[PDB]
RNA sequence: AAGCCUCCCGGUGGAUGGCUCGGCUCGGGCACCGAAGAAGGGCGCGGCAAGCAGCGAAAUGCUCGGGUGAGGCGCAAGCAGCCGUUGACCCCGAGGUCCCCUAAUGGGAUAUCCUGCCGGGUUUCCGGCUCCCGGUUUAUAACUGGGUGGGAACCCCCCGAACGGAAACAUCUUAGUAGGGGGAGGAAAAGAAAUCAAUUGAGAUCCCCUGAGUAGGGGCGACCGAAAGGGGGACAGCCCAAACUAAACCUGCCGAUGAUAAGUCGGUGGGGAUGUGGUGUUACGACCUCUAGCCUGAGGUUGACCUCGGCUUUCCUAACCUAUCUAGCCGAACUCCCCUGGAACGGGGGGCCAUAGAGGGUGAAAGCCCCGUAGGCUAAAGAUAGGUGGAAAGUGGCUA
RNA sequence: AGCAAACUAAGUACCGUGAGGGAAAGCUGAAAAGAACCCCGGAAGGGGGAGUGCAAAGAGCCUGAAACCGGGUGGUUAUAC
RNA sequence: GGUGCAGAUCCCGGCGGUAGUAACAGCGAAGGGGGGUGAGAAUCCCCCUCGCCGGAAGGGCAAGGGUUUCCCGGCAACGUUCGUCAGCCGGGAGUUAGCGUCCUAAGGUAGGGCCUAAUAGGUACCUACCGAAAGGGAAAGGGGUUAACAUUCCCCUGCCU
RNA sequence: CCCCAUGAAAAGGGAGUCUGGAACGAUCCCGGGAGACCGUACCUAGAACCGACACUGGUGCCCGGGUGAGAAGCCCAAG
């Protein structure tokens, strides 16, 4: 019943209000993720590590350190462009080009919310 | 009710100089008395006070101590000096 | 410090000055108009922010 | 020597071309706020804070639940610091605060400001103070309790224009429009014929299409201009005055009861025969009364009569249940191979879902990378609608 | 152009003693990666050189026409339109 | 189908030529020398001298502007030149009263009433109130102190209710 | 002296007289206490106001010597 003009559209996402920031992080997780979790995508979290598939970088494993949640992208360290004075800074890659690898079982907060998704038991 | 003391290089003396002070409360536009409140907060006897209406929009008094009551210490006590 | 619920445990006398202590610390953090310097620039919103708190759980209370 | 012309290059301006968190039309939903202080302005408020926006001295947000789930600290990247896993920020609902003027109403205003009088506790401070309605107390003293303004257009009702047109212009028309004044609501208005029409018919009103530029009006000039009927939409129809019953009446407060409602009860106060309450208002009649006759489950009375039954009307909303709205949530299929390419969302090959190929995003033109989509699911707490509840009043029918 | 309004504030700045009238103004690439560093000047996102990046038309930032003016290319002038 | 442009003394934006031209004269002022600062000095600063005004270019007082006041640092524009300078920009600070508020004229208003259909209309009457920073209206001056305001802050003498 | 012009009213003060009241009691002096709120910077104009401007226009108001009747002109004091 949403409209679908393109313009009232663009406005949501330029507009995001903050508890519906999940949205622009989730990502596909791996085989072996679903193997023993039965869930296919999911939204990011730090303490996390991830996998690339496009860009010039592409098949890059790292670790969740930064991320944009207002307007939807993330960042992994050992992965850096220098800058003119010689300091890194943090190369910017989207999540709709990543692929996790494992995730945090420290929240018991986080956690439900993965039960929740009618994955098997456990 | 009482908001802030002003340090500005003209009130530092007064202390000195005459063992006032240089406060501005609330615009409440009626006061019998910013001096009751002092004490209540400082145990400090007033002596007078006066009206200020500066432009950036505060209400300025001068409220001076009698002798007895060294204006410097209580601010030393606040902890400007 | 950010007290949440003791306000709504004990006595109502108490918390005057409870009210007045800290309004007093208010002003000594409210030395900052004179360039203060002081370190916690939060504390002054953590001073805020909590006064009007036990100043609305009054009424919590059928002041 | 100027140059001249053309052209290459550069700067000077930014049209073209492209892109769009903007407006514009439509349809459909929804559709009053206000003395418990509006709308409208004026002020303040963050660590460093100008405008906007938000906020009201409880100033970038206070509390409580509900969802949400790892960062948040607006527009908007700095310094510094904090909140957050004892559940943040956000969103929903419920609250709390909520300055000054302002219809602003204690009184006054060329002051968004000053300033009284009572009563309250009392330190801060809190309640009340034009024109009316009905009560306390003296028959003028104060005191108990409840019509004002705004809102985009729309609606109703009074007052009421010229411009032009007639090729001039004065009657006429432009026209009850522009506009003035009053007054509302979410719709208003109007609404039950002293209606029509015409061979004895129809059956409130309103709007839509026709009837129809027909009827009819006017220097017969421009022009103005119906009704009836037919065809559509929803189509709802009840109270008063009188005849006639005649205190059987309505209403304030307190207490009890009643779910706090309504109602009833006890005391109270008011209003009322200069008329409350009871039945009833309609046309070849209607309605009321009387007379006579026929005609209800229990009881009584003298075929007949009466009292208590069901029924009609009205009022009252509660705890509970159901549904709907405020909220978030589920939700398929490839990132497989080669090449180009800064990036593949491109070219070739290969494979798959589809009830979902509207659409958007992601380094380009991606159904299968991400959201969303078709379809389905969510409630503490509220709001809406329905059922489930209670009470009061008026009570035969027909015939002459 | 689109209602005036797409922009840091729009009935805003403003013109008017007043009822009122009423503006202008979008684009850095995806990531500021905003040119570290070395020379000139005092400085200026100023010069030069280097560097980022596909690309720098790198802040005055998409593309970038003419009217214009400057350097150059090619012809060409002081007896003449 | 808002549809093909050279005009409409079209509109809007950019830029031409006259062109470094006019003007930066005219109302009786005028500077000169030496030193300093700073990149940069006729223009800013220091010294001396000199000319002019001098019932005004001096002195003190409003309505108005609203920080135009002061301190510190600056110069792209802003200044009719320049500019180290400024009423300009940028960073900070700054007005205190026992010695206007009250009353009232011209008048005005708000209400009660007299009309108006109504009014945000008029209103002769009555009532209540507004109406002067030069009208009237209790009472202080002196000295002294900050860059910044003072009969207001420090001292003495007071004074009025 | 002039007028066919006769030249504002309140509040606010002070006093006088008569009534009632209580006996203590001051318009005397002495000691003590208090006295809202708000105006308060600067400029008054050949640069601070208006006239679109750092504008010879207007809007003000009031106030040394000599020479000289002089606020005329000149020059010079203060600045």
């Amino acid at each position: 019943m949403i409209s679908s003009k393109p313009s009232k559209q663009r406005k949501l996402v330029y507009n995001l209000p903050n508890h519906l920031r999940y949205k622009l992080l989730t990502a596909r997780l791996s085989e072996d993720l679903e193997k023993q979790y039965g869930i296919k995508r999911i939204s990011i979290r730090k303490g996390d590590s991830v996998k690339l598939m496009r860009g010039s970088q592409v098949g890059y494993e790292g670790k969740v350190v930064e991320v944009d949640r207002k307007r939807g992208r993330v960042a992994i360290e050992g992965l850096t462009k220098k800058k003119a004075d010689g300091t890194p800074v943090y190369v910017w890659v989207h999540a709709s080009k990543v692929i996790i690898t494992k995730l945090d079982t420290g929240d018991k907060e986080r956690m439900d919310a993965i039960e929740r998704k009618r994955k098997m038991r456990e | 009710i009482i908001k802030e003391f002003l340090a500005t290089e003209k009130a530092v003396k007064l202390i000195e100089s005459q063992n006032t002070l240089t406060i501005i409360v609330n615009r409440n536009t009626t006061k019998k008395d910013i001096k009751n409140e002092v004490e209540k907060l400082f145990s400090v006897k007033v002596e007078k006070i006066n009206t200020l209406i500066t432009p950036k929009g505060e209400k300025k008094a001068y409220v001076k101590l009698k002798q007895e009551y060294k204006a410097s210490d209580v601010a030393h006590k606040l902890g400007m000096l | 410090p950010l007290e949440v619920d003791e306000l709504r445990k004990m006595d109502l006398k108490q918390l005057k000055e409870r009210l007045n202590e800290l309004e007093m610390q208010l002003l000594k953090l409210r030395v900052e108009s004179r360039m203060g310097t002081l370190k916690n620039t939060a504390s002054i919103k953590n001073t805020r922010k909590d006064i009007a708190r036990i100043l609305t759980v009054i009424g919590e209370k059928s002041k």
